This record gives structure tokens, sequence and C-alpha cells, in this order.
């Protein structure tokens, strides 16, 4: 899939997707889900 | 059921994980879960209207045979055959009192099946098992 | 038309009148018999008001049952609004009835299960609670009774463990009335489900008025990337 | 099923149905509120018009024979055309 | 139950004893508060081992007030009791709440709701005690009891007994 | 829990996060901040580490 | 009359929040109104459900 | 006999290939029930004796009895020369697991030892058998003589063939995992129409399977 742009504007981010933009508000419940499915070589690569 | 327990009532369809545990005293489907959950505190009655017999959570044992009296034949035929062996070099090879004693032991055997009477055969029994 | 479509209609429809009141009966109806709805054609169909949807939609939205569509689509007079549609995805709705059915039998046999523990104590004046393990450590020079640590008074018995029969039957009195649930699942995992979406509900659809102003012909869009 | 479908007939709302066993056969329409029930005779029938799949607008046309009678018939989905 | 052990024990040394003769008063204040002493770690630690050769460190003299530090390292038996385990004892109190058995010395209550309905409680006889159809549970009465349930504080241990299993009870 | 348009629900979560961010920094750049009824800034937990007056 | 085939779940009735009055009647298609108990209802409303990839 | 169904009922739940003596069957059964040889050896004698004793009306239903006893009197009378097969798919196209048994007579020579050792001129005699020493092999006796005769002609009243190959010399096989072989299903309907156009009066056609015709006509059929 096509992974979107991310800004912050305030206290909120929006991510603009690609025109074949598509920007939109991420909610922080989906950014939450996403980091539950990141794996834990992932994030210990990140240093996490 | 067929299918299902009869306490705690669990399909196959929805909890495919408890097995086929059967008393031996009064020979009752019943899941594991309700096992693991009346009878590891204490012994207790059967849990169903019309059934009260104490029984041990030790005692149950998977369901083999899905009839229920020819279950119960079974083990009763175990609990009785146990101290009732005799061969035919036993009786030194006399055939017709072996087969008349292979008749009585199917006697006592359907008597206590029946239940009919079984407080003789089962005073018979323990004189036997006891010489 | 399709047997499972109307088994899978009784089973919603069992589970609507089952689980929920009214309001939610008739939006659910209004679902399963005009396939493709929007919220102008439901407010004509129920003569709900918007405060009064509020809840039903919220509530149909948060236990998974109506699938909403934000599709805009241009009137001829420009006056283009943000128009939701309401239809339902029959194997997201049935799993959601699956588990929802799982876990109410599990948190209910994890209720008999924790009520054959015993009674424990409790202190009446700081009402805590207190199990069967520190009862003993509460116990005074007699030998006789619990005394509290903060409040200095003899700990009363809780009434927990006499209920156990009562939650049996609250057991049994829920999985005799959940049978035809359990029959219907079985119906459904001995057949096979069509995962449907709006374009193939709208193969079914009833109208409800001769002039609605959501029109039901979706307009597709050159570069979306969700 | 496949004589079945919800249509638009004169910017109205209906369904189409097809009386096909009566000799000769008949494209019915109905109201879904009962304000007006339409007809088809098969037999003034020369040319059948349709819109292609790829097109946005979504449009059927019927001609007849003896000026011909043109009507118009708007769908919901790609499958009942 | 009874095992033993190899415990390590960190003593706080006072000045004050800073005597010529510091093995035989480290030995000692390792006595008194080790014998019969309590720990949910080990359980209760009864007697100590080996005591003609105890391993003793070199003393951390801690840097606020003075004391020394010593890692003594002793073999010990000791009284941990778990959960699940059947033992025989001796009731030495008893009320409506239940009744205390002394196994070692540990005094296991066994509470009123962990015996077989037969039992019940009579304050009119003296000693009140447990009274069912086929036996009677007094003080100082021989009893087989199973518990069911401990739980150890940093220095305490209390246990939950019960005599509802089959082969329990007075042997 | 009783029904409401979608931007009443982002105006409320988009409340309770400012709040949050405020009770944990009330100096943000690009952001009002949150004042006390005499109209001082709310002292957040971060002005209360650092600064010289701070914690550390 | 209403009433009475409400109470038998035959019609599906609408009424308000300040009285029992009935303004619209539709047909109840499916079982019976009043099959699940209050208890078994609101601890059905106390679980909630996991999310789309879970499943 | 009760306890004889429920334990071959119980026999039955398995999901792989069972496949044992007669002996191990019977030490299985021993171990499970106490059930002995000789009481299975006169299973039959006893259950037709008591089928006539009853003197029943109907005995629609107890024909499974026939069945059973047959088998308790088969598997315990012979332990050479028999196994037993039970196999979870009765056929691997049911979707549902239908188990099977089957209990087979691996020596031939068994029901034929008896023919030969009652009687003394025996004349085994077919009109295609080939090879002759084939079958004092897999039967247990001696022949005096064996002899195979080349009937002589005139003219050559038979034309035996072999068509390895179709018209566009394509090699043809009637292996069942290629029956659905375009390519050689339509040189077999080749040859066959043109045989059809050269044949006078009458064809019999032979192939290995069922299922191999009605695939193999449905197939030149479409
Ligand atoms: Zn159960
Ligand atoms: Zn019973
Ligand atoms: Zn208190």
């Amino acid at each position: 899939n096509t992974q979107p742009t991310i800004r912050k504007d305030g206290l909120k981010l929006v991510g603009s997707w690609k025109k074949d933009p598509e920007l939109r508000v991420l909610s922080t419940e989906e950014i939450l889900n996403i980091f539950k499915h990141i794996s834990v070589k992932d994030f210990t690569s990140l240093g996490f | 059921n067929k299918d299902m327990c009869p306490i705690c009532k669990t399909d196959r369809y929805l909890s495919p994980d408890v097995k086929f545990l059967v008393n031996p005293e009064c020979y009752h489907r019943i899941c594991e879960s309700c096992v693991d959950r009346i009878f590891s505190l204490g012994p207790a009655q059967c849990p169903y209207k019309g059934c009260d017999k104490i029984l041990r959570k030790n005692k149950f044992k998977t369901q083999i045979f899905d009839d229920v009296e020819v279950e119960k034949e079974v083990d009763i035929r175990k609990r009785v055959f146990n101290v009732f062996n005799k061969t035919i070099d036993d009786f030194n090879g006399d055939l017709v009192e072996y087969n008349k004693y292979l008749e009585e032991v199917e006697d006592i055997i359907y008597k206590l099946d029946h239940g009919i009477d079984v407080a003789k055969t089962e005073e018979k029994l323990r004189t036997y098992e006891e010489l | 038309d399709r047997p499972i479509d109307d088994i899978v209609k009784n089973l919603l429809k069992f589970v609507v009148r089952g689980f929920y009141g009214g309001s939610f009966v008739l939006v659910l109806d209004a679902i399963l018999f005009h396939s493709v709805l929007a919220e102008d054609d439901l407010k004509q169909l129920l003569s709900i008001n918007k405060t009064e949807l509020g809840p039903l939609i919220a509530r149909l939205r948060s236990d998974r049952l109506i699938s909403i569509h934000k599709q805009r689509e241009y009137p001829p007079n420009s006056k283009s609004v943000e128009r939701v549609y309401y239809y339902v995805k029959y194997p997201h709705a049935i799993d959601a009835i699956k588990w929802k059915v799982h876990q109410v039998v599990q948190r209910l046999k994890d209720d008999l299960d924790k009520n054959s523990e015993p009674n424990g104590y409790m202190c009446p004046i700081c009402l805590t609670k207190y199990t069967q393990l520190e009862a003993v450590q509460l116990l005074n020079f007699d030998r006789t009774e619990f005394l509290c640590s903060l409040c200095d008074e003899p700990l009363v018995e809780d009434d927990s463990g006499k209920k156990n029969k009562e939650k049996q039957d609250k057991l049994n009195r829920l999985m005799d009335q959940i049978q035809p649930i359990i029959d219907s699942l079985k119906k459904i995992d001995d057949s096979r489900i069509e995962e449907n979406t709006f374009e193939i509900a709208l193969a079914r659809l009833i109208p409800p008025q001769n002039q609605s102003h959501a029109a039901y012909t979706y307009n597709p869009k050159k570069g979306s990337t969700m | 099923m496949s004589h079945s479908g919800a249509a638009i007939f004169e910017k109205v709302s209906g369904i189409i149905a097809i009386n096909e066993d009566v000799s000769p056969a008949e494209l019915t329409w109905r109201s879904t509120d009962g304000d007006k029930v339409h007809t088809v005779v098969l037999s003034t029938i020369d040319k059948l018009q349709a819109t292609p799949a790829s097109s946005e607008k979504m449009m059927l046309r019927l001609i007849g024979k003896v000026k011909p009678q043109r009507h118009m018939f708007s769908f919901n989905n790609r499958t009942v055309m | 139950m009874f095992f033993i052990k190899d415990l390590s024990l960190n003593i706080t040394l006072h000045p004050s004893f800073f005597g010529p003769r510091m093995k035989q008063y480290l030995k000692t204040k390792l006595l008194e508060e080790v014998e019969g002493s309590c720990t949910g770690k080990f359980g209760y630690i009864l007697c100590v081992l080996d005591y003609d050769n105890i391993d003793i460190q070199r003393g951390r003299i801690l840097p606020t007030d003075g004391s020394a530090e010593f890692n003594v390292k002793y073999r010990a038996v000791v009284f941990k009791p778990f959960k699940g385990e059947v033992v025989d004892g001796t009731v030495v109190s008893c009320s409506q709440h239940g009744f205390e058995v002394q196994v070692g010395p540990m005094k296991v209550f066994v509470t009123k709701h962990l015996m077989p309905q037969d039992l019940t409680f009579n304050a009119g006889s003296n000693p009140p005690s447990y009274q069912s159809s086929e036996d009677v549970i007094t003080i100082k009465s021989r009893i087989r009891v199973k518990i069911e349930g401990c739980i150890s504080q940093v220095s305490s241990i209390h246990a939950i007994g019960s005599i509802k299993e089959d082969y329990l009870g007075a042997i | 829990h009783n029904g409401a348009p979608h931007h009443a629900i982002e105006e409320a979560e988009s409340l309770l996060q400012f709040h949050v961010a405020t009770y944990m920094d009330n100096d943000i750049a690009g952001q009002p901040q949150a004042l006390q009824k005499s109209g001082r800034p709310v002292k957040s937990i971060r002005a209360r580490l650092k600064g010289k007056e701070g914690r550390i | 009359t209403i009433n009475q085939l409400e109470e038998d779940s035959k019609i599906l009735v609408l009424r308000t929040k300040k009285d029992k009055t009935p303004r619209y009647v539709w047909y109840n298609s499916g079982g019976n109104l009043k099959c699940i108990d209050e208890e078994f209802v609101k601890m059905w409303e106390n679980v909630q459900l996991p999310q789309f990839a879970e499943l | 006999l009760k306890r004889l169904i429920e334990y071959l009922k119980t026999r039955m739940k398995v999901l792989h290939v069972i496949s044992e003596t007669p002996k191990s069957f019977l030490q299985h059964l021993k171990q499970l029930t106490f059930i002995e040889r000789k009481p299975l050896r006169f299973c039959s004698e006893r259950l037709s004796l008591l089928v006539r004793t009853l003197e029943v009306t109907e005995v629609e239903d107890f024909t499974a009895l026939k069945d059973i006893a047959t088998f308790a009197t088969l598997i315990s009378t012979y332990e050479e020369g028999f196994l037993l097969i039970i196999e979870p798919y009765e056929i691997e196209n049911a979707a549902v697991p239908n188990p099977i048994m089957r209990f087979t007579c691996l020596d031939a020579s068994i029901a034929i030892k008896p023919v030969f050792e009652r009687f003394s001129s025996v004349i085994i005699t077919s009109g295609t058998i080939s090879p002759l020493d084939m079958y004092p092999r897999m039967l247990n006796f001696k022949t005096v003589l064996q002899k195979s005769y080349a009937m002589t002609l005139a003219k050559k009243s038979f034309l035996p063939m072999i068509i390895t190959k179709g018209s566009d010399q394509v090699a043809i096989s009637s292996r069942f995992e290629i029956r659905n072989d375009p390519s050689i299903v339509r040189n077999y309907g080749s040859m066959l129409v043109e045989f059809a156009k050269i044949t006078p009066d009458g064809m019999v056609v032979f192939f290995p399977s069922y299922l191999y015709m009605e695939s193999i006509v449905s197939m030149w059929q479409t």
C-alpha cells in the first residue's frame, strides 16, 4: 500500500496520500493499532 | 446430549475443547470443565435433577463406547473378571465345568447389569475375591 | 431468494429481538427489508429524530451490525451534501454475533467458576473486601474473630457462594434462550457465506419511497489510495 | 430474479417484472408508492437500446413500431441490466 | 514442610561489638533471629546446621551509621509450606469461624466453610469444638489436614486448611 | 455513548488531547495556553521540572 | 388491541418516552420480542468485540 | 454381539489407514474387551440358532446381525492369509469422512484348497489363460501337464493390432491421472469414428473403469 506523508498541525497528525493529494487526519486509535501490529524486531531495530 | 454437555451445555460448535467425561457410577455425560469446577474443591452428588450419587473427581474417565448400557456392562466385567481368572488349564481341560463357570460369570454380569439380584451376587463376588 | 440470506436474516432478527430494544428492532428490520437505506429514507420510514437515531446508529455501529458508506453524489441543483448509507455485511455481522455470544458464555462460565470460591469476609465500617487468605492474619488473640486493620472491628461474612446455584440457574436460563442462535450458526457453518458490499447489497434493494434524495449509484474516483 | 429489478420511469422509482406466461408477454412497471402502473406490449418492439458498462450514465431505452414509443429505464445495479 | 537450604543473611553488626572476638558474636546474633524466625522467602527457619564453620565474608562498613554489614552464608533447616499439601497436626484452638491446627511451628486455620457438612459447632460443650455424627474434633486431638492456600508476607506465613477431602481428619 | 455527529466527537477528543497536553506541557509552540482564574498560565509538570526553581 | 398485539409479540410498536402511546405500527417478522432476560441483556451490553483483522 | 458392534464402531473412529492382521485385531479385542476367539468361532451358528428358536416373523432388521456374525466368525477362525484394512475415506471424493473396514483374503489358494483335497481329476480351462504356470503359483497345486495349442488357419481369421499413437502420432495412454487429456480423448474419438465408418456389423469397446467411461463419453458428447 501507499504510505502517506505525515505532518503535524498542532496536536494531530494528518496524512496526504499520493494522487494516481488524499489528505485526512490520522486518528490516534489507528496509530495505536498500527503500533500494536509492529513486531518486536521492528521497533527493536528502531531502538525501542 | 449427543453433541453437548448437560450441565455447562457447551456444544462442539462453540467450545470444541472439552472431552467426553462420564461417571462409572451413575453413568452421566458431563464436560471436563464441570469436573474441574465442581469436583476440584471436593466430592459431590450428581449435578442433575434426579440423580444424586456421591462421586469423586479422580473416578472420572473418558467414554470409549458411545453407548451407556454397553459401557456399563464393560466396566462391570472389568470389575468382575479381574478376580475371575479361570482358564481351561485351570479346569485341567474339563470343557463342561469350564463352560458352566463361564455361564455362571455371564449370569452374574447380567445380574449386576440389570441390578435385579445385586445384593446376593455382590455378596458372592466379595466372598470369591476374598479367597 | 437465497436460503442462506433467509437464515442470516432470521439470525439478525432473533438477536435484535433478544439483546436489543424495540427501536433497534425497527432499524434492523428496516435494513433487512430495504437492503440499502440512507439517513433521509430512514427518517421518512421510521419518523425518527436525529437525537433519537443517534443512540441507535451509535449502538449498531459499536456492536458492528450495520456497515456505513461515506459517499457524496452531485444532485442537479449542485447542493451536494455528505449523505450516509446503511447496509449490512453478513459475514462481519455473524462473526460479531459469534464473538459476542462466545465472550458472554465465557464470562458467565467464569462467574460460575469464581462463585464456587468460599464466602470470605468484609468489614462493614471500612466497606473493604477480604478473601479467605488474609482473614487468618486478622485473627485476634481470642482466636475467634477477625479484626479489621483500620477500623478495629470484627469482620462479617460476605454473601457470595450461596448464589452459585443462582448463577447455574442464570446460565441454564440464558442457554435455553440461545439455542436457535446455535442452530442458525450451525446451519451457516454447514454452508458458505458470500461476502457482500455496497455494490453487491444494491442488487437486492427495496425502494423506501418514490422520491429519495440520496441516489443509489456509486461514483468512482481516480487517484484515491485508501 | 432475472425477470425482477428496481427501475426508474420518468424520474419515478419503480420495479420491472416480466409477464411472460401470458401471450403476448408484458413488461409491467409498478410504482413503489402506488401512483401509476405501466405495461409494455411486446408486439411493437423494433430496436432495444442499452448503455455500455464503462459509461457512468445508466440508461435503457425501448424503440417501438407503428411515431415510435420511447420509454426510459434507469437501473441501480449492473447485473440487473 | 521440612527442607534444608544454603542461605545468605545480611547482618548489621553494631560498632559496640567490635571486640577481639566478633565471630561468636556474629554467630550468636545470627542464632537469635533465625531460629524460629519466619520468612516468606523460605518458610519457618528452625535450626542452623554446620555451626563449627560458617562462611563469613569481609564486612561492609556502612558509610552513614558506622555499623559493620556482613553477608554470612549459612546452612539451615527450614519449614516452607505450600498449597495442595496434606499434613498431620493437633488442634490448639477452635471457634465458630473454624479451628487452628498446629503443624510444626505453624497454626493453620481451617475455615468454617471447609469442613464436611456433618461437623457443626457446639459452644455449649467445654471446650467448644466441632462435632459430627461419626467423629469429634476437639482441642489437642490428632487430625490430618490438607492446605489449599498459603499467604507469605515478608515475615509471616498463614495457611488455609480443610478436611473435606477423603482420608483426612482424625486418623 | 449517547450518539453524536462525528465532528462533535473530534471536537471533544481534541479538547481532551489539548487538556492532556497542557497538563503535561503548557508551553507548546503554536498552541494556546491553559490559564488560571487569575489568567496566569497553568504551571504544568514540565514547568515544575525545567527552569531555575524546577525540581532538578 | 395494539397493546395485546405488542404483549403477544405480533407487531412492532413505537411509543413515546413520556408515556406509552402508539402512533406507528410495524410487523414483528422475527421471533418473540421478550426472549432474553434483562440481566443477560445488560451483561451482553457490558461485553465488547475485537477489531477487524483479529476475528 | 452388542459389545462386538460397539467395539467395531470404536474401531472406525480413526484418521488414517489401519492395516493389522486378524491376530493383532483379536489381541486388541481381548485387551479392550474380554472376548476370546473361540466364542467368536461359533458366532454365526449361535445367531442362526437363536433366530430360528425365536421364530421371528420378519428378518429385515436382522441383516446386519448376519453381517457382524459373519465378520466375527471369519476373523476368528482365520489368522493367516487374511488382513483387516480400516480406512477413513471410503471414497476420497467425499467431503464428509466415511470410515470403512475391509477384511480381505490375502491367500487365494485357501478357497480352492479343499476342492483339490476332495477331488482327484481336475480340469482347469479358459479360452484365454496366460501364463499357464502363473496359476500353480497363486494356487498351491501341482499339474500333471500344461500345454498351449496354436490354432491353425487356412486363412488368418483374426487380425490383432496394437495402436500406440493417434492419427497425429501422439502417444495414447489410459492412466487415470491423464484421463482428461484432450489430445488422448480426441485421438480415441477419432479412431472410434473411423472404425464406425469402416465396421460393417457391430462393436464391443472396453475401457478400464466405469468412471473412465463416464468422464470420457461426457467429453466426447461435449
Ligand atoms: Zn459441562
Ligand atoms: Zn448421575
Ligand atoms: Zn474495617
